[PDB]
């Protein structure tokens, strides 16, 4: 029903 | 080429590493309170004027934070009389304050921006005028204290 | 500005939130065989082009 | 023509080995003999170079301590610290 992004490092 | 932008008073805002002297008996006294280098901040106002900026000691000296007036073209800032402190209900008076481009030098030996301003506190029972002066924080930890 | 986070300097960042460019020699990247690459902290505009 | 060839230098970090005990203790008036140390820089022996900061007064009981540091060709340091106790008699 959608889809996940991920954040990055920092 | 895209101009990044900036708050109306951008060139005088920033984080700073400052030291606080005092004029006692006409001769300047290098760091009386035994303070070491302290951190402080200057930043634009919510009204985004090019005529007033905030001045914030971040609680590392007297615990003060007031709007100064601002002469952007000249790179100077100053109060007219004693003004409401916002941190803890007091009054502060900033005088002969300036922001001098790349005039200073860092601990690592690189140029940076000197800041200098004279200040007084309505509940300084000694009635003293202090001399705050530092430079703009680099971010390199070697240029920290 | 160059490599860093929170505005501070950093040898390993995947991003450019660091101090203003000094031109001053700084470290970057990992340590291999007890050595490390050391280079002028200068911008390189073409580095993707 | 490409513009952005990497410009780094590979600086070879020091390694600095203490020698003797972290803590020595002397009776007053017993001279302090520096146990020694060794420090290498990319397989070269720079032990000739370790600078020792501090001083131990043998005739004034107290915790005296000492900082030992060696520097590689690029200014990068590596350091340890030894502390001497002169107890009296």
């Amino acid at each position: 029903g959608g889809g996940g992004g991920g954040g990055g490092g920092g | 080429d895209t101009e990044p932008g900036g708050t109306a008073v951008e060139k005088m805002a920033g984080d700073w590493w400052v030291t606080v002297n005092a004029f006692i008996d006409g001769k300047e006294v290098e760091d009386p309170f035994g303070a070491g280098h302290l951190q402080m901040s200057t930043y634009n106002t919510a009204s985004n004027s090019e005529t007033e900026m905030w001045l914030d000691d971040l609680g590392n000296f007297w615990e003060y934070k007031l709007k100064v007036n601002v002469n952007y073209a000249a790179r100077t800032f100053s109060t007219t009389g004693f003004v409401d402190n916002v941190t803890y209900e007091s009054k502060v008076k900033i005088t002969d304050g300036k922001v001098l481009e790349k005039a200073a030098t860092t601990p690592s030996g690189m140029p940076a921006d000197s800041i200098v301003y004279m200040v007084q506190f309505d509940d300084d029972e000694d009635g003293l005028t202090y001399k705050v002066s530092g430079f703009r924080r680099t971010g390199f930890p070697a240029d920290d204290f | 500005f160059g490599m860093g986070w929170n505005g501070n300097h950093t040898e390993l960042e995947n991003g450019s939130w660091g101090p203003r460019f000094d031109g001053s020699m700084q470290l970057w990247g990992n340590v291999y065989n007890n050595s490390q690459k050391l280079k002028p902290y200068v911008a390189m505009p073409d580095n993707i082009k | 023509d490409k513009s952005t060839d990497d410009t780094s230098k590979v600086t070879y970090f020091v390694t600095l080995e203490r020698e003797g005990d972290e803590k020595i203790v002397l009776e007053k008036g017993q001279p302090f003999v520096e146990p020694g140390y060794y420090a290498e820089m990319n397989g070269e022996d720079i032990t000739e170079s370790v600078q020792i900061k501090g001083s131990v007064d043998v005739n004034t009981p107290g915790i005296y301590n000492l900082v030992y540091a060696a520097y590689n060709e690029d200014g990068f340091a590596k350091t340890f610290t030894r502390t001497v106790y002169v107890a009296d008699n």
